[PDB]
């Protein structure tokens, strides 16, 4: 059938500036079931009717996928800002999708503590919408040349979050899909009745 | 660029790594303390000492900034909180000096003891044996020994030591651009850089004295009190016109004067309103209490505790192989983790503790959106004097009637409000002379003012002029009495506990109003009292963004201290103790000594 069992239930999420993209196409999808699921904390779709929404021929979908704090799940939406919003995963203001998450405490926290996520702190300028740069150079703050070493006005732009099992509730990992219903003009084989 | 742009960036890198390593330290803290065992020692020294490294490396990183090129109030309250250097500026001769000085003190006070004359097989400790002597003894003799002897043997090896101790820090504080070690400590109330909420360290002197002198009629009238009941008590050794002897306050040193009741009650034959037996034949456990004191939050518009505070806490003793130090605490461990540490009973002690500390936690939970650097009070009175005054309206017995701990029927008595009020006096009112002659004696002795061969001439002629206390037995030049304190000998500031009693009645007295009490102020109950829950959690939720100046007018509308609300609550004990004394003398001559 179709391969969202393939996403929302993946042994492996990846990280918020190096993030996953994944086309499905040729299926027929059950909206239903993921509405009535009663396991998501936010389920806020924008642009479309939260309504049945089954027999609707759209052309194309994805499935973003990614892991950050709980504190900043208010910043995935259209006019927002923040670190996350300005240099990691920034939506457009005209976005037609539906935004699901939930907790996963149990899954992604350890005793002493998780470094496998990393997000960027320090950069120039910001991005476009759906634009995704990896890179590993050194941000100068001042004038004075760092020539790949840290030592005054010198940074490396990354950081990693740390994740045990007794912090508090803004402090969890939550597990984030985003589902995008691109229009265009296509046969749109993806409906779903 | 300017300079702004790069004081900023390297503050957004300090907060991510500072919160990350200080939450290691004190994850391996709470370890020790609920599991004492020889591994989890080696744990916590190796944590503890990677984050003295990385904060002194970061606090010569912050002075590459110079304070007057940035226009910020937010930014500039934080740089002057990592600016700021000890015992960097000596040499390596010196600084390794210091230490070794600094250890050899603290190892003699908590090793020394003192043996017992005419039976030299005896030999106690301070706290398990020293103590007891003091505190529940009713002879004159043998308190004596046990006060001359902790003075003789421990006093005496501390005088070598400290004055070098003076010398080296006047010369640490003469780098810094101050003028003595007493200006040092004076600057935590220091303000700068706001328009009519500025506050300078010399105003703090006039501050104290202005307020010391109007509650020395009320000090008088409570002197006067103890002294003609204390005769009867020791018959034929205290004069009738004079100072009291400093072995016979129920203490060591004489700071609180809580274990003399017993010898002084007004009405001996109406009891006291005691709870402690109605919880048991109600069956209440240790879960009891604690729901009983998030209910009273909850009345008044605060929320409730989190779902890790039921999992993570210690609220009942393991029983198991473990062993843990039961001491109440309140744990800020960071990250939105709240605790709390306590070994609790099925008394009525441990009912208003529970109140106490749950104070600790609803005033970390206001101020946690603040940066990490401004996560605490406004001074260092602040957070103490709000959970002073929760524990102060669940002790009313209107609220005890309205939990079922009272029957109905229950008639008020005029007679058990004057025993509630002596009580309170002897705490409270009997300690605020003994804070303010301690701190005064170090600021001259840090100045100059007092040479070294008049040390304890100066001792003895403040505590028969300002206190009213005479000592028992000659002293010389030799001794050191002072240094037989805890903080005189661990090196701290003694000054926080008497601005923090003044702080603690000017909150009750204003939100009594908001609540239309009719009566006296000792029977208010802020209970089912949404208005004046909302005009404290104004002030909670400052942290330390704003002056202390500031926020004090927000509460109470006034920008410095005042004294009057304290003497509006000692009202009828006032009124009924100069009818008591109409045929005594109030006031003593320094000429009278036991010598
Ligand atoms: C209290 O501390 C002791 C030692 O500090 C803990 O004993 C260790 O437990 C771990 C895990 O079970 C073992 O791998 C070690 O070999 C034990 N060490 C020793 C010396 O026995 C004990 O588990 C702690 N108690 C609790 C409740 O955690
Ligand atoms: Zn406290």
């Amino acid at each position: 059938l179709c391969p969202f069992g393939e996403v929302f239930n993946a042994t492996r999420f990846a990280s918020v500036y190096a993030w996953n993209r994944k086309r499905i196409s040729n299926c027929v999808a059950d909206y239903s079931v993921l509405y009535n699921s009663a396991s998501f904390s936010t389920f806020k779709c924008y642009g479309v009717s939260p309504t049945k929404l089954n027999d609707l021929c759209f052309t194309n979908v994805y499935a973003d996928s990614f892991v950050i704090r709980g504190d900043e799940v208010r910043q995935i939406a259209p006019g927002q800002t923040g670190k996350i919003a300005d240099y990691n995963y920034k939506l457009p203001d005209d976005f037609t999708g539906c935004v699901i998450a939930w907790n996963s405490n149990n899954l992604d926290s350890k005793v002493g503590g998780n470094y496998n996520y990393l997000f960027r702190l320090f950069r120039k300028s910001n991005l476009k919408p759906f634009e995704r740069d990896i890179s590993t150079e050194i941000y100068q703050a001042g004038s004075t040349p760092c020539n790949g070493v840290e030592g005054f006005n010198c940074y490396f732009p990354l950081q990693s979050y740390g994740f045990q099992p007794t912090n508090g509730v803004g402090y969890q990992p939550y597990r984030v899909v985003v589902l995008s219903f691109e229009l265009l003009h296509a046969p749109a084989t993806v409906c779903g009745p | 660029s300017t300079t702004e742009d790069l004081a900023k960036t390297f503050l957004e890198k300090f907060n991510y790594e500072a919160e990350e390593l200080s939450y290691q330290n004190s994850l391996a803290s709470w370890n020790y303390n609920t599991n004492i065992t020889d591994e989890n020692i080696q744990k916590m020294n190796i944590a503890g000492a990677k984050w003295s490294a990385f904060y002194e490396e970061e606090s010569q990183h912050a002075k590459t900034y110079p304070l007057e090129e940035i226009q910020d109030p937010i930014i500039k309250r934080q740089l002057r909180a990592l600016q700021q250097s000890g015992s960097s500026v000596l040499s390596a001769d010196k600084r390794e000096r210091l230490n070794t000085i600094l250890n050899a003190m603290s190892t003699i006070y908590s090793t020394g003891k003192a043996c017992n004359p005419n039976n030299p097989q005896e030999c106690l400790l301070l706290e398990p044996g020293l103590d007891d002597i003091m505190e529940n003894s009713k002879d004159y003799n043998e308190r004596l020994w046990a006060w001359e002897g902790w003075r003789s043997e421990v006093g005496k090896q501390l005088r070598p030591l400290y004055e070098e101790y003076v010398a080296l820090k006047n010369e640490m504080a003469r780098a810094n651009n101050y003028e003595d070690y007493g200006d040092y400590w004076r600057g935590d109330y220091e303000e700068e850089w706001a328009d009519g909420y500025n506050y300078s360290r010399n105003q703090l002197i006039e501050d104290v004295e202005h307020t010391f002198t109007q509650i020395k009629p009320l000090y008088e009238h409570l002197h006067a009190y103890v002294r003609a009941k204390l005769m009867d008590a020791y018959p034929s050794r205290i004069s009738p016109t004079g100072c009291l002897p400093a072995h016979l306050l129920g203490d060591m040193w004489g700071r609180f004067w809580t274990n003399l009741y017993p010898l002084m009650v007004p009405f001996g034959q109406k009891p006291n309103i005691d709870v402690t037996d109605a919880m048991v034949n109600q069956s209440w456990d240790a879960r009891r209490i604690f729901k009983e004191a998030e209910k009273f939050f909850v009345s008044v518009g605060l929320p409730n505790m989190t779902e890790g505070f039921w999992q993570n806490s210690m609220l009942t003793e393991p029983g198991d192989n473990r062993k843990v130090v039961c001491h109440p605490t309140a744990w800020d461990l960071g990250k939105h983790d709240f605790r709390i540490k306590m070994c609790t009973k099925v008394t009525m002690d441990d009912f208003l503790t529970a109140h106490h500390e749950m104070g600790h936690i609803q005033y970390d939970m206001a101020y946690a959106a603040q940066p990490f650097l401004l996560r605490n009070g406004a001074n260092e009175g602040f957070h103490e004097a709000v959970g002073e005054i929760m524990s102060l309206s669940a002790a009313t017995p209107n609220h005890l009637k309205n939990i079922g701990l009272l029957p109905p029927d229950f008639s008020e008595d005029s007679e058990t409000d004057i025993n509630f009020l002596l009580k309170q006096a002897l705490t409270i009112v009997g300690t605020l002379p003994f804070t303010y002659m301690l701190e005064k004696w170090r600021w001259m002795v840090f100045k100059g003012e007092i040479p070294k061969e008049q040390w304890m001439q100066k001792w003895w002629e403040m505590k028969r002029d300002i206190v009213g206390v005479v000592e028992p037995l000659p002293h010389d030049e030799t001794y050191c009495d002072p240094a037989a304190l805890f903080h005189v000998a661990n090196d701290y500031s003694f000054i926080r506990y008497y601005t923090r009693t003044i702080y603690q009645f000017q909150f009750q007295e204003a939100l009594c109003q908001i609540a239309k009490h009719e009566g006296p102020l000792y029977k208010c109950d802020i209970s089912n009292s949404r208005e004046a829950g909302q005009k404290l959690h104004e002030m909670l939720s400052l942290g330390r963004s704003k002056p202390w100046t500031f926020a004090l007018e927000r509460v109470v509308g006034a920008k410095t201290m005042d004294v009057r609300p304290l003497l509006n609550y000692f009202e009828p004990l006032f009124t009924w103790l100069k009818e008591q004394n109409r045929n005594s003398f109030v006031g003593w001559n320094t000429d009278w000594s036991p010598y």
